[PDB]
């Protein structure tokens, strides 16, 4: 009828790639992997920091 | 006789020879979009 649904660029399958990303790093390096470098760190020293 | 979708389109019909029932569905129709690189790189296309 004239209107159309476009597709999103990242697919839901990918978004929760990039949430899983995020959250992975988190888990495994603290705040370092948004400052270039994902240094691992134990998560009890993570929650010291 | 006929039938509507939830926002009153239209959407299927009696044959009124054979009472039996068609969905109808719209001509396929959208958007052509040319892929391209930069003219500079090449002249090249490829169309979605
Ligand atoms: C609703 C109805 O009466 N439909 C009839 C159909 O069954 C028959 O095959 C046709 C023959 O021309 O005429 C019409
Ligand atoms: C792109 O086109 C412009 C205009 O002709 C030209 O100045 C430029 O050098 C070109 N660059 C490349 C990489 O082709």
């Amino acid at each position: 009828n004239g209107l159309t649904v476009l597709p999103p660029l990242l697919t839901d399958e990918m978004i929760a790639q990039y949430t899983s990303a995020l959250l992975a790093g988190t888990i495994t390096s603290g705040w370092t992997f948004g400052a270039g470098a994902a240094l691992q760190i134990p998560f009890a020293m993570q929650m010291a920091y | 006789q006929f039938g509507r979708d939830i926002a009153d389109t239209t959407d299927a019909v009696r044959d009124p020879q054979t009472l039996e029932i068609l969905d109808i569905t719209p001509c396929s129709f959208g958007g052509v979009s040319v892929i391209t690189p930069g003219t500079n790189t090449s002249n090249e296309v490829a169309v979605l």
